[PDB]
């Protein structure tokens, strides 16, 4: 399940900055809020 | 008087017979404007229905909301009522009235303060509430031991400062049928809006109150509808005008942690145990009318009510005017307001040691 | 879903007799609404 | 008000209606018990009838003594020591409205429907000024009141805090005397104790050696005694009975004078019955002692 | 030779708190309407628990049933 | 030639028209309330609380509060009191 | 057109079975079959509809503009709330998230099909009581350009049977004609409760509320922009039925703040309003990390600002700030009260 959320927030982040395709950074960053999010949610 | 008092009864007597000649007419609230004469009128039956207005009601104040008349037969508009009030609340603020007054509360002073910081100073100066900036308070949730004055307090509110008060019992409220539970809080919140300003006061409220189960009844499950509806009219998507609440209750532990949030219910003040000095007033203040015959130097009294509470002390009164009976005497003794006092801190031991958390 | 069969997924018997709006002592009575519509697969999940 | 079915005129208005079960719980034969056939209790009922009948005949000496009048009077007692039967002497000998209340009674079906009958039944009593209720069994509806998230009593708990607000509060009327004859006073939460509510704790111990002797004798007139039973002795026998353990006793008696066919009891067929009821319920067996 | 009125100690357990009051008022009502009545109230160890506290208010409707 | 008695049991007959033509039949069953000194208050459960007078079968002095009366369909009216509303489930707990 | 005479009971359009006949739920509380007139638009003939009938027949003889039957209104300028999301201090992420699923796909649905993301159709802010829940929303309503049609959860319930599921539909109908709308259903936890009662009248009325309200949910289709809002208090007492996809699937988490630069960014946004000193610091307030609630930090300033005003002071002092903090917040209890335990 967090594979899902990792690709619905990379499509979140693409259009954050109004842009049109998803690219290899915004699923770093989306990649990084999710660990973030689990590792937190942990505790 | 007789051929004019005969003419008089004759006039009751027509009075009796155009009233029966007269019809009836239902009531129901317009809700929409479909043009200047279809209008989409509610029922107090319930069904909704397309009702063509008459010629002499002005069409204007026709919005949602106002009361209309409907004509039995062809439902026709009749009328332009005014807004109403539940028989359920006139019920309520037609309370007899209270003799008691500011005076008759004792060694409650501080707490009188932090009340009618509350009750009457938004009521009465809101401009300091403005330069300053704080957001006037709405809820005054008074709790303490059984017995101390969370309710005598209120009964002085009612009496003094103003405003139209309405004195809320807890299952006063609640009713059998479905959604009445909630429609009579409703109703009492929309009459303090058209009454400006009101003291609405609940009283007893752990019982409307508790927190809200998550495996409960059925019969818990529609009480808790009622908390819901109660709780979004003190801060839902609407602002209270000029509406402040008195809460009152034993035991503010069951209390739903969504009711007592600061915002909803504001400044807690705490009604405690009579302290020493404050238990002096209360034998003066319940040891007045009483016919004294002796120089009444409370202060072995004040030493031995240890812990009691109010009422208790009132107790003592009345076990001394027995006292005093059972030996025909016409007046109480002050060897014999000591027998009361021993009597009653007797029975003290009876109830539960008394305990509570500063909230 | 391939084996083209209904796919039944009750999680509590309070939750069951709230969704299909009628009263139910025990739980068999998916079985015999069950029974009617075949092939048919109950899944049953966990916290 | 009563109204046309059609016109919707007023055509009378009428009488307030109560909850018909509260117009049944009013008395309305007065039971013949009398304070003669209550013994044992004198302290009892001095205090009891000093509290709620004479602020009912005698007023004006506590009106001239401006004090107020207490409102009602707990009688907590062990199981069987005249808790009722007081009540039910106090209904025989007073002069107003005594409406009998058994607390389970109180608890209904419905959100709100005991709250509904318990206001109700004060304000019948209110309208039919002076009265006397007599909630009995007042631990049925008198437990404690607690936090709980995972199920609760909450239903109860609504026609509690309305009997609280109905004794004491804004509503008064200071004419509704309230007896109450629980018997776990231990229970009893803290609210429902207080003064203002419930005033007089008349305590009703176990009766003393006398008082035994006194409801042997009162317990043993309808049935034919004879003219040689020693009551003292009896009355001694007996240690630690409590009241209608008494009246079992006599019971006992005769049904035993009754079955060895005598026709009247003796001293005999009393020993017999208090052997009887006594913790010898077993009996049997003399077995070392 | 008298009506024999059974009941056993689990059907005075109803579900809606105060319904076993209900049923022994309506049970001893009918029973008053006959001339003579016997009731053998069977298995009352059901409702027949001893008045107690625990905070948790365990089992209070069969207490007040009882009572 | 499911729901029905016994046709060679016969004892169906054809008579019930007699007991069928007399609309008294139908009566609205309802539990009496205060007795105002005469007029009756009736509280059909729910459909209504009318107040109601008489209807001459009954004497006025069989009728007390907590009575259940069968109230007459149209222009109410006290035809017959009835036995006490007992609970079905009290009923099958009588060993016959 | 004669039938179309001024008695008449509205009813709700429920599915067109023939080409002169459909399924009609009259006001009075039971469902008809009936005739459709053959003047009518039958292109109009939208499930839950508000069709009027005639008063013995029940026959389909008008229909209304679909924004008549409502109840409930659209929230206009009266009842405009005033707060602004400046005021609404912290909840920076909460307030994206808010935004990035009311209000962007609202305004951009095109963005949304276009990169291939599923557009939200349900919000579920829930946390801690006290915490901005109402209070976002009610920002959210002064700055957004489409209806807000706020109903207020207990509000759907009534005794009469029947006015439950029409309501909802009603409201639902109102919502799809005002497009762009936003539902803000609140206090969901009263009609959306796990545990059911399948003998009492009471439960088996909020089941059909609920039931009326899930499948008008699910009966958004790509198009109709029109979102979904409701708030709680304790999320766990809700049915699962709420929480899948194509229903309530975002789910923001509105916590008790213990972050210092939150109760920070907060404080200053209440005081800045207000009249605090200049020789009063909130950072000697804030030293503590406590499990401070949004709502919290703000009746503390209220009591200080009234403390203050009873010593007659027209500006708040540091030394009523400091008193404030001891009378507002003291303990949860718990364990704390007993120190040997740590
Ligand atoms: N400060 C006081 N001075 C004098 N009498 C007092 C005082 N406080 C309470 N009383 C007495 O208390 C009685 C009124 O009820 P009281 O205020 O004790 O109830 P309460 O504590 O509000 O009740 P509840 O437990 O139902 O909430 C009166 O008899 C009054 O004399
Ligand atoms: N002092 C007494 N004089 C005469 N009879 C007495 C006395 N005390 C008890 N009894 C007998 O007790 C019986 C009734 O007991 P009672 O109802 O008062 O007991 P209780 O414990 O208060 O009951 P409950 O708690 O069920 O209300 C009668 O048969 C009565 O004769
Ligand atoms: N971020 C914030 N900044 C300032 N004040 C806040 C903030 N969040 C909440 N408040 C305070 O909360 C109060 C309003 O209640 P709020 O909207 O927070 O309730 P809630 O958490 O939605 O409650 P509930 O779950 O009971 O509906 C106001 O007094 C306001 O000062
Ligand atoms: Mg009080
Ligand atoms: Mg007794
Ligand atoms: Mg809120």
């Amino acid at each position: 399940a967090d594979v899902k959320g990792v690709c619905t927030e990379a499509g979140m982040y693409a259009l954050r900055e109004r842009r049109i395709h998803v690219t290899q950074e915004d699923f770093e960053l989306a990649v990084g809020k999710v660990m973030n999010k689990n590792q937190e949610t942990a505790i | 008087q007789n051929i004019r008092d005969l003419e008089k009864l004759y006039d009751k007597t027509e009075n009796d017979i155009k009233a029966l000649q007269s019809i009836g007419q239902l009531i129901g609230e317009v809700m929409k404007e479909l043009s200047e004469e279809k209008y989409i009128v509610k029922a107090s039956s319930g069904p909704r229905y397309i009702v063509g207005v008459r010629n002499s009601v002005d069409r204007s104040k026709l919005k949602k909301g106002v009361r209309v008349t409907l004509d039995i037969t062809t439902l026709t508009i009749m009328r332009i009522l005014p807004r109403e009030t539940d028989p359920l609340v006139y019920n309520m603020t037609s309370f007899e009235q209270g003799e008691i007054t500011f005076d008759g509360i004792g060694g409650l002073t501080e707490q009188i303060r932090e009340l009618r910081e509350v009750i009457e100073l938004p009521l009465k100066n809101p401009e300091i509430f403005q330069r300053v900036g704080i957001k006037p308070p709405k809820g005054v949730l008074l709790y303490g031991p059984p017995g101390t004055g969370k309710t005598l307090l209120a009964k002085a509110v009612a009496a003094t400062i103003g405003a139209n008060f309405i004195f809320s019992p807890a299952s006063g409220i609640v009713d059998k049928y479905i959604g009445e539970s909630a429609r009579i809080i409703r109703e009492m919140f929309a009459y303090a809006k058209e009454h400006e300003p009101c003291i609405i006061f609940m009283d007893e409220v752990d019982a409307i109150g508790g927190r809200r189960f998550s495996e409960g009844t059925s019969a818990d499950r529609e009480i808790q509808r009622t908390l819901m509806e109660l709780l979004t009219q003190m801060d839902g998507f609407d602002n209270l005008g000029q509406t402040k609440i008195i809460m009152a209750t034993n035991r503010p532990d069951t209390l739903d942690p969504a009711l007592l949030r600061p915002g909803r219910l504001d400044r807690k003040v705490e009604i405690p145990l009579p302290n020493e000095a404050g238990r002096l007033e209360i034998f003066k203040i319940h040891t007045a009318k009483v016919k004294k015959t002796g120089e009444f130097d409370f202060e072995a009294a004040v030493k031995m009510s240890d812990g009691f509470n109010g009422a208790d002390i009132r107790n003592c009164a009345t076990e001394a005017g027995f006292f005093a009976i059972r030996d025909d005497r016409d007046h109480i003794n002050p060897d014999d307001l000591m027998k009361a006092v021993r009597k009653v801190a007797e029975v003290k031991k009876l109830e539960g040691t008394i305990e509570y958390q500063k909230l | 879903h391939h084996t083209d069969c209904k796919f039944i997924r009750v999680s509590g018997a309070e939750l069951v007799q709230k969704y299909i709006g009628e009263g139910s002592r025990m739980v068999r009575e998916l079985f015999v609404m069950a029974r009617e519509h075949a092939p048919s697969i109950i899944f049953m999940d966990e916290i | 008000v009563g109204v046309n079915k059609d016109s919707y005129l007023i055509l009378d208005t009428l009488p307030s209606e109560f909850d018909s079960r509260v117009k049944a719980m009013e008395v309305d034969e007065k039971p013949t018990e009398t304070y003669s056939d209550v013994g044992g209790l004198d302290k009892q009922i001095e205090e009891l009838v000093e509290a709620i009948v004479l602020p009912m005949k005698r007023a004006d000496k506590f009106k001239d003594m401006g004090i107020r009048a207490p409102k009602g009077a707990l009688m907590y007692g062990p199981p069987g020591t005249g808790k009722t039967l007081l009540a039910r002497a106090c209904a025989a000998q007073t002069n107003a409205t005594f409406l009998k209340l058994a607390a389970p009674q109180l608890v209904q079906m419905y959100i709100g429907e005991g709250a509904k009958l318990v206001r109700d039944a004060f304000a019948l009593a209110k309208e039919k000024a002076p009265t006397i209720i007599f909630i009995d069994e007042l631990d049925a509806i008198g437990t404690k009141r607690f936090d709980s998230e995972k199920s609760g009593d909450r239903e109860v708990q609504r026609t509690m805090l309305e009997l609280l607000n109905q004794l004491d509060g804004f509503s008064s009327d200071d004419r509704v005397k309230v007896l109450a004859a629980t018997n776990r006073v231990d229970v009893l939460d803290p609210a429902l104790l207080r003064s203002g509510r419930l005033d007089r704790k008349i305590e009703f111990p176990l009766p003393s050696e006398d008082s035994r002797a006194q409801i042997l004798q009162i317990h043993s007139r309808k049935m034919t005694t004879d003219d040689d039973i020693n009551w003292q002795e009896l009355a001694r026998s007996t240690d630690e009975f409590n009241g209608a353990q008494l009246k079992a006793v006599t019971v006992e008696a005769g049904m035993i004078a009754l079955r060895n066919g005598q026709s009247s009891v003796k001293h005999e067929d009393f020993v017999e019955g208090i052997s009887e009821v006594q913790a010898r319920k077993s009996k049997s067996v003399s077995f070392y002692a | 030779d008298a009506t024999f009125i059974r009941v056993i100690g689990s059907e005075l357990v109803q579900k809606y708190v105060g319904e076993g009051a209900r049923m022994v008022r309506e049970l001893f009502e009918m029973a008053r309407t006959k001339k003579a009545c016997i009731i053998f109230f069977d298995e009352i160890d059901a409702v027949g628990g001893a008045r107690f506290d625990d905070g948790a208010g365990g089992d209070n409707e069969v207490q007040r049933t009882m009572l | 030639g499911s729901d029905t008695g016994l046709a060679p049991s016969h004892l169906w007959d054809i008579m019930g028209d007699r007991q069928r033509l007399g609309e008294e039949h139908p009566l609205q069953v309802a539990r009496c309330t205060k007795i105002i000194k005469a007029k009756y208050v009736i509280n059909l459960k729910q459909i209504a609380k009318f107040v109601v007078g008489l209807g001459e079968r009954v004497s006025p002095t069989d009728i007390e509060e907590g009575m259940r009366v069968g109230v007459d369909r149209s222009k109410y009216n006290i035809e017959l009191p009835l036995p006490p509303r007992i609970d079905p489930s009290v009923t099958m707990m009588t060993v016959e | 057109k004669r039938i179309q005479s001024v008695p008449l009971v509205i009813g709700q359009f429920l599915e067109p079975i023939d080409q002169n006949t459909g399924i009609v739920s009259s006001t009075t509380g039971m469902s008809y079959v009936v005739r459709i007139l053959s003047t009518l638009d039958r292109e109009l003939l939208k499930p839950s509809m508000s069709v009027a009938l005639h008063r013995h027949s029940n026959a389909l003889v008008d229909i209304l503009p679909p924004d008549s039957d409502s109840s409930i209104s659209v929230m206009g300028e009266n009842e405009k709330p005033d707060v602004t999301y400046a005021d609404v201090g912290g909840l920076d992420m909460q307030k994206q998230e808010i935004r990035e699923a009311v209000e962007l796909p609202l305004v951009q649905a095109d963005l949304y099909e276009q990169i291939g993301i599923d557009p939200p159709r349900g919000v579920l802010l829930y946390g801690p009581p006290g915490t901005g829940k109402t209070m976002l929303v009610k920002a959210v309503a002064n700055s957004t350009k489409a209806a807000f049609i706020r109903v207020n959860g207990s509000e759907f319930v009534h005794k009469y049977l029947g006015e439950g599921p029409r309501m909802v539909r009603d409201v639902f109908r109102l919502a799809r004609e005002n497009a762009p709308s936003i539902i803000f259903i609140d206090e969901v936890d009263s009609i959306a409760t796990k545990r059911f009662d399948a003998q009492t009248g009471s439960d088996r009325e909020v089941q059909r509320i609920l039931i009326e309200l899930l499948t008008q949910m699910d009966g958004f289709d790509q198009s109709t922009n029109v979102k979904v809002i409701m708030a709680t208090n304790r999320a766990d007492t809700l049915d699962p039925a709420l929480l899948r996809p194509g229903r309530l699937d975002r789910k923001i988490e509105f916590p008790s703040l213990r972050d210092r630069r939150e109760r920070r960014l907060i404080f200053g946004t209440i005081a800045s309003k207000m009249s605090l000193a200049p020789e009063a610091d909130l950072d000697s307030l804030i030293i503590r990390n406590d499990s401070l609630s949004g709502a919290v930090i703000a009746a503390i300033m209220q009591e200080a600002g009234l403390r203050a005003v009873r010593k007659n002071r027209y500006v708040i002092l540091q030394s009523d700030l400091e008193e404030a903090y001891a009378t507002q917040v003291k303990t949860d209890n718990t364990v704390d009260k007993f120190d040997f335990y740590k």
